[PDB]
């Protein structure tokens, strides 16, 4: 509900105060005190979550108001205030309490409370100070506690809630950060530090454009007569004190150029902008373009003056979003609409924003004329998607006049006239940003540090035009590729056209583009290209033409075709590169961006007509960073829930624990991991919204969810090869427990850079060629260190992906190293190296009618290899008698490395025990030692063989023990029957509870279980690792 | 469609054999060049998921869409590659209890 609000000077942890109507009607005698929650009118389309409050009668306040403490949101009188609020009582009472919360003090008072002796004095100096009283007080994370000397970080479980003296366990923090001094309150400052002045003569002042529309209810003067947001425009009661007026009724603004006329109005205390500015809605920076930046003028120049046109032109501003047939009959009808609704005020050579849903097609709705409203519900049931510009002359106005700048249209009189270009600049989204005003789908955004080649594409295209034309013309083409397939290419355009304003136009002939049977229709697509573009290209200042997916057009000759196919793709190759340069002839200025998904499968025959090209890869750790960022600030998560309770995440989280951990090499789509949480998030939130023990008020995502998020997401994708980081436990890289694992670590601690940030250019990498425990061991030993000091585990599955088909498997090898090297920081497992068995001609494979695979795996991986960074190896051969030794050597991939089998003397006997725990033993002593008892050279992975044993005896003696109850079940029902329903309905726990206690892995072990290895075999790999394994 | 659903508000699509409209022909040899990806058929799926993509990320409240097909990775590469497809089920034959129901 709406309530009146108001404030006072009083403290923050008082009470607020409720008029008697609410206090009689709602005030629960059930609580000694009323609980409510209170939202405000904060601008644009998101809400703050809802803040808990605290309330007592007052019969002195007006009906249905309220009584908030200023410097609960930070307010202060020294600018005007809010009038109303979003308002709830709590019912049912219920709140929760915290089970934490944390605070930090200046240092004399952190101090002076650190250095007593009991707890309840500080407790006790800490109410007086803050007047905190337990079980009472609400609280939030981020609460001032005064300003430039202590606040409330952060809270438990819940961000707000009451908080227990006696259970609300209190942290207490400092560190002397400046930032306390950052603690400002929403305002603290003496604003005549711009002293007075008796008079001036325009008051020139940086102007800008708000991030948002303002609702019509937040128009605290609320002028009566229905009017557009178009003419208004905000600040600060600031500045307007040094004028002589308050929401001024008449300014006019002029900047070395035309005037405009527009209205002022007061923005209020809960804002976040600019000290110092007026903000102003994009219809007016569509003047002043990028410039013209300071400078306003205010007089009486009339109440009801200008009041017609007697004749205009209006204009097509021109555009790929505006010029294109089929969308023109909503265009024409909003636009209509929109003189149509009201008077309105312009002026000439004024440019008028438009926008509508696209997908209209088709559906036409307002054919009965005039009638009672409709318009404004299904306004409200659209919401607009695609934006234009239409552009208004100069009136031709009656008779003479000293007025000749600015005129009124409204319903009655002169009609809208059509002409056909008036060509115009689009605004720099650094300028001012539409899309966000408009809240379309938005355009992501960059900062140039972090995205190199965005920065190289913006310093192609900034240079082609602007700077170039004070000179000689240049066109500009550019082709965009990437190895990997959905890399957000496109994207990168419709960015880089709105940062540096270039008009953009784009092309779908992916797939529309008619019967487009590349063996068949013969020269359509030219056509299809050429007409479009010629009906639109002239007099767009700019241009740049990108075409989306051009494997879709261009393909290569081969001999598998009929050379009629293949000269209908000769006669669209060069019919495409003649347009392309006939562009260049027509149409000064063109730009061309093209988009490619493999670059191979374009001919050189087009790839001549480049300018540039640009690998644009995967993102990597710092992209990822930022990119997280912007898909959980709020507006972006919010604004296509329509649901009323807002969503965010909360600052727990860990976006470096993300960027790495959780991100792997994932291939961008990003999205449907944020996606995916904000479902489970919702999902618990209507779980709770059952009337279950409390409802946080708003959708909280949490670390637990991102987790579970990312890993489905690596298994939902089922076909993928990859595999996660972590498929590892209780063996985090024991570098003690043998000197071996002492030295693996040497592999990955100094490409980690941390002896040097080497050169990448000189010694050869230290990879490991590991022989190590030859019998058992290696399947687990290179996921172990992967996973505790490396990040990831996407790995050669060595014996596959070998294609049969002619010529083609070095494409695999190519791929499987691109895709590794596409994640930064992480080896390759690589099995046995006779997964490959590289074998030197003979008795085998015999390098002819196969080679492809060694062929290339000799050079391009020991290329990487040598210049040593990012990626690296952990073969794990036995067999090398199968292998050439072509790799294997100190010339290429070193480190033979050997461990042997431990011969009686181990640890790993104790480790054998530990990790038959998680299930239990239930002696006191741990008679782990009668395993000795083996014949030594024996301690292979039938260690866990053995607990695999010693854990079926136990489940065969449960077995035996149910069978037992179910001979002697005539105890407890009429027949020894329906076991199968009988455990279940018993289910008296003894859940299958373990009983090693029966020490039965001497008693597998006893029996020599022959999976063991430990024959002359094993000797000779034992020799042979010396004698030739070095 | 597209159009009536966004009209219809909450609303929803099915396809009772999505393999006539959107099946990559299981050969995987329709031409052997890379275009092979960019058959006929695959080119309308593309369409198809770009218009609904671009209204879903309006109003995720207006329109899902069910595909009923014969083997859930035999529908289509851009289906999965895209992550248009997501939240899924099968049937299985069904038990004895249910058997009995039925019969
Ligand atoms: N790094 C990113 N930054 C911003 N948006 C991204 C990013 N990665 C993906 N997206 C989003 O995913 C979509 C990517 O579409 P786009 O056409 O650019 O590429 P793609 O479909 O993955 O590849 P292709 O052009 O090869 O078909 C857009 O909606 C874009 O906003
Ligand atoms: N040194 C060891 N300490 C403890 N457990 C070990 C050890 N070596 C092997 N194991 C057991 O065996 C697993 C790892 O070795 P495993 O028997 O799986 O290798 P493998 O299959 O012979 O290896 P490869 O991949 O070379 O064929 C571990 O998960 C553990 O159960
Ligand atoms: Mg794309
Ligand atoms: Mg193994």
């Amino acid at each position: 509900m709406k309530a009146s609000l108001t404030f006072s000077l009083s403290g923050i942890y008082a009470p607020c105060s409720i008029s008697r109507d609410i206090y009689l009607e709602y005030g629960d005698k059930k609580a000694e005190c009323l609980y409510g929650t209170i939202r405000l009118p904060q601008y644009g389309p998101g809400c703050t979550p809802g803040k808990i409050v605290h309330c007592v009668l007052d019969d002195s306040l007006p009906f249905c108001s309220i009584v908030v403490p200023s410097k609960l949101f930070g307010f202060m009188p020294t600018q005007p205030t809010m009038d109303f609020c979003y308002f709830e009582p709590i019912l049912d009472n219920v709140v929760p309490v915290l089970d934490s919360v944390t605070f930090l003090i200046n240092e004399q008072l952190y101090s002076k409370l650190m250095d007593l002796p009991q707890e309840m004095q500080q407790i006790q100096f800490l109410h007086y100070k803050y007047n905190i009283n337990s079980m009472e007080t609400v609280v939030h994370s981020r609460d001032i506690l005064t300003s430039g000397l202590c606040q409330i970080l952060n809270c438990s479980p819940f961000p707000q809630g009451l908080v227990d003296f006696t259970e609300t366990q209190l942290i207490l923090v400092n560190d002397t950060e400046q930032k306390l001094s950052a603690l400002k309150y929403a305002n603290e400052d003496e604003e005549y530090a711009l002293p007075k002045i008796g008079t001036n003569s325009a008051l020139s002042i940086d102007l800008e454009s708000l991030p948002c529309t303002i609702s019509r209810d937040l128009l605290r003067p609320a002028p009566h007569i229905n009017d557009d947001n178009s003419i208004y425009a905000f600040t600060d009661a600031e500045t307007l004190l040094r004028l002589d007026v308050t929401s001024g009724s008449f300014i006019t603004v002029s900047n070395m150029g035309c005037v405009r006329l527009v209205k002022l109005f007061v923005l209020l205390l809960p804002n976040g902008f600019k000290k110092r500015t007026i903000y102003a809605p994009p219809k007016i920076i569509a003047s002043f373009p990028d410039c013209s930046v300071v400078t306003i003028s205010k007089s009486n120049i009339g109440h009801t003056d200008i009041p017609i046109a007697n004749q205009v032109f209006i204009s097509r501003v021109g555009g790929w979003l505006q010029s294109q047939k089929c969308f023109q009959n909503i265009i024409l009808t909003t636009l209509k609409k929109f003189f149509s609704e009201s008077k309105r005020i312009l002026c000439q050579n004024d440019l008028i924003p438009i926008a509508f849903d696209s997908s209209m097609a088709d559906l036409n709705i307002a054919e009965e004329n005039d009638e009672s409203d409709d318009e404004d519900e299904l306004g409200q049931y659209y919401k607009n998607d695609s934006l234009v510009w239409f552009f208004v002359t100069s009136a031709e106005l009656d008779c003479f006049s000293k007025d000749n700048s600015h005129f009124i249209i409204d319903p009655n009189r002169t009609k809208l006239i059509t002409t056909n270009i008036t060509n115009r600049r689009p605004l720099p989204l650094s300028r001012s940003n539409l899309q966000r005003y408009y809240g379309f789908a938005e355009t992501f955004y960059y900062d140039l540090h972090i995205f190199p080649y965005v920065r190289q594409l913006v310093n192609i295209l900034e240079t082609s035009f602007n700077c170039s034309q004070r000179g000689i013309t240049l066109n500009a083409s550019v082709l965009l590729h990437s190895t990997t397939n959905n890399v957000g290419k496109a994207t990168m355009v419709r960015f880089a056209s709105k940062y540096l304003g270039i008009h953009l136009l784009e092309i779908d002939c992916l797939s529309l583009t008619s019967n487009s049977r590349q063996l068949d229709s013969t020269s359509k697509i030219i056509g299809y290209i050429r007409a479009k573009c010629e009906n639109v290209l002239p007099y767009a200042s700019p241009a740049v033409i990108f075409l989306a997916h051009l494997d879709s057009i261009l393909l290569d000759v081969n001999a598998n075709q009929d050379p009629e196919a293949i000269k209908l793709q000769k006669s669209i190759n060069f019919e495409m590169s003649k347009l392309l340069d006939d562009f260049t002839f027509k149409f000064p200025g063109t730009t061309f961006v093209g988009s490619v998904n493999n670059i191979d499968n374009v001919p050189s025959s087009f790839r001549s007509h480049m300018r540039f090209e640009i690998l644009v890869p995967v993102p990597s750790e710092a992209q990822r960073l930022r990119i997280f960022q912007w898909y959980l600030s709020s507006h972006e998560l919010n604004r296509d829930v329509q649901q009323k309770v807002p969503v965010s995440y909360m600052d727990n989280i860990s976006f470096s624990s993300l960027s790495s951990y959780s991100a792997g090499l994932t291939p961008l789509d990003i999205k449907s991991i944020v996606e995916t949480a904000r479902m489970t998030a919702t999902a618990r939130f209507y779980q709770e919204s059952k009337k279950c023990g409390w409802l946080p008020q708003s959708i909280l995502i949490t670390q637990e969810d991102l987790s579970k998020a990312t890993s489905k997401a690596r298994n939902e994708f089922s076909v993928s090869i990859g595999a996660p980081q972590i498929p590892n436990v209780t063996w985090d890289d024991i570098g003690g427990i043998d000197f071996v694992k002492g030295e693996i670590l040497d592999t990955i601690d100094m490409p980690l850079k941390h002896p040097e940030l080497f050169t990448s250019g000189m010694k050869k990498r230290s990879g490991i060629l590991f022989y190590g425990p030859p019998g058992t061991g290696k399947t687990l030993m290179a996921k172990a260190i992967a996973t505790n000091f490396s990040l990831n585990f996407f790995s050669v599955k060595g014996p596959e992906l070998l294609n049969m088909y002619i010529g083609e498997s070095e494409a695999n090898v190519r791929r499987v190293f691109q895709k590794a090297r596409e994640a930064k920081p992480c080896v390759i497992f690589f099995d046995q190296i006779d997964s490959v068995a590289p074998k030197r001609g003979n008795q085998g494979d015999s390098g002819g009618v196969m080679d492809r695979i060694v062929s290339q795996l000799l050079a391009e991986l020991d290329g990487m290899s040598t210049d040593a960074d990012g990626v690296f190896v952990i073969g794990a051969t036995n067999r090398p008698d199968l292998l050439d030794e072509a790799l294997l050597r100190p010339g290429r991939f070193d480190k033979l490395l050997y461990l042997g089998i431990p011969d009686t003397d181990t640890k790993q006997l104790n480790i054998l025990e530990a990790l038959t725990r998680k299930f239990v033993l239930d002696n006191d002593v741990k008679l782990i030692e009668l395993a000795k008892l083996c014949p030594f050279n024996y301690t292979g992975a039938d260690f866990y063989a053995l607990c695999s044993d010693a854990m079926l005896n136990a489940m065969s003696r449960i077995a035996r023990m149910v069978e037992k109850k179910v001979s002697q079940h005539n105890e407890l029902t009429g027949e020894n029957i329906s076991t199968r329903r009988w455990f279940d309905k018993i289910a008296t726990k003894e859940d299958t509870k373990v009983v090693v206690k029966m020490e039965d892995f001497l008693k597998a072990q006893e029996q020599l279980t022959p999976s063991v290895s430990r024959a002359e075999l094993n000797h000779y790999e034992a020799v042979r690792a010396n004698f030739e394994g070095a | 469609w597209c159009s009536f659903c966004y009209w219809y508000g909450p609303s929803l699509i099915v396809l009772d054999n999505v393999e006539a409209l959107f099946g990559k022909p299981q050969a995987n040899d329709g031409d052997p060049s890379n275009n092979g990806q960019w058959d006929n058929a695959s080119k309308l799926l593309n369409f198809f998921i770009n218009q609904v993509t671009k209204i879903f990320n309006k109003d995720n409240k207006r329109i899902r869409v069910l595909f009923s097909g014969k083997q859930k990775t035999q529908i289509n590469p851009l289906l999965f590659d895209k992550h248009f497809v997501s939240e899924t089920w099968s049937l299985r034959a069904p038990d004895k209890h249910a058997r009995a129901k039925l019969l």
